[PDB]
């Protein structure tokens, strides 16, 4: 509903470390938001494994598959 | 780890109910979904540097992070 | 098991006007030869609002490909400014080149671009419409974004 997962100043934390200078008060919503999605794509694809593969406690590497199942980026050639 | 375990705890697991309400995770799982959070959330304030450097324009916008995701391809 | 590896990308006569043709040099392998189709495509986000505004410049579509390493220059008109968003139009957007195996993507190669006017009128008193005919595309070469994704080379 409006349960939220990361704090404001977890936010500009994160903001700060990605070395942003400033950020509009509009970015929270649009960061947790995009955390919500980005946490449901992972999830929804290691409850297959999970759940597919029989058992009913989530591993480590039940997300660990799912995570190289995402696509990685890299930053050059 | 940036983000404090707890709260980001209750997000997973109201995430995980909404699927399928019976489901359990644990300690270490969801440590490794919330490593990738915070990893994937800085990839995406790094590009949003990119255009504040090179643009007329330092304080960053809900547009920047949009397009961080399109780049990337889960928009796609 | 990733029978197309993409080595390197290039952009070329860049920076350049804004209705200049997109330029990459692409270099890549393949590994086994390959019998289905190998689809390129240049696709230019009009609008981070929506993919509804993704113009897709050119598709080359190749096949059957020789295994060894192969290289193309991959030029693409500009796109269609009628359909970009006056918002949208001046600042940062982004190009991708994208390719595509059995109609599954499986790299994508993506380039912040800013389209700025070079003339400091137009810099100071930006239009309320866009003249395209003075913008001037720059991609940030230095700044790919190079996306993997695992697909079934089956």
């Amino acid at each position: 509903d409006n349960i939220q997962g990361i704090t404001k100043p977890a936010i500009r934390r994160l903001a700060r470390r990605g070395g942003v200078k400033r950020i509009s008060g509009l970015i929270y919503e649009e960061t947790r938001g995009v955390l919500k999605v980005f946490l449901e794509n992972v999830i929804r694809d290691a409850v297959t494994y999970t759940e597919h593969a029989k058992r009913k406690t989530v591993t480590a590497m039940d997300v660990v598959y799912a995570l190289k199942r995402q696509g990685r980026t890299l930053y050059g050639f | 780890l940036l983000i404090r375990k707890l709260p980001f705890q209750r997000l997973v697991r109201e995430i995980a109910q909404d699927f399928k309400t019976d489901l359990r995770f644990q300690s270490s799982a969801v440590m490794a979904l919330q490593e990738a959070s915070e990893a994937y959330l800085v990839g995406l304030f790094e590009d949003t540097n990119l255009c504040a450097i090179h643009a007329k324009r330092v304080t960053i916008m809900p547009k920047d992070i949009q397009l961080a995701r399109r780049i990337r391809g889960e928009r796609a | 098991m990733a029978k197309v590896q993409v080595n390197n990308v290039v952009v070329l006569d860049n920076p350049s006007p804004f209705y200049n043709p997109f330029q990459f040099e692409i270099t890549f392998e393949c590994i086994e030869d390959l019998s289905e189709d190998l689809e390129w495509k240049i696709i230019y986000v009009g609008s981070a609002e929506s993919e509804e505004y993704d113009q897709v410049l050119d598709s080359v579509l190749v096949g059957p490909v020789p295994a060894g390493r192969h290289m193309f220059v991959f030029q693409a008109d500009a796109p269609n400014p009628g359909l970009i968003p006056d918002a949208d139009a001046v600042g940062v957007t982004v190009v991708l080149i994208t390719c595509t195996y059995r109609g599954q993507e499986f790299i994508r190669v993506g380039y912040y671009v800013n389209n700025e006017y070079t003339e400091t009128e137009l810099r100071e008193n930006p239009p309320v419409k866009p003249d395209f005919s003075k913008l001037q595309r720059n991609i940030l070469a230095s700044n790919p974004r190079v996306t993997r994704f695992h697909i079934n080379w089956e």
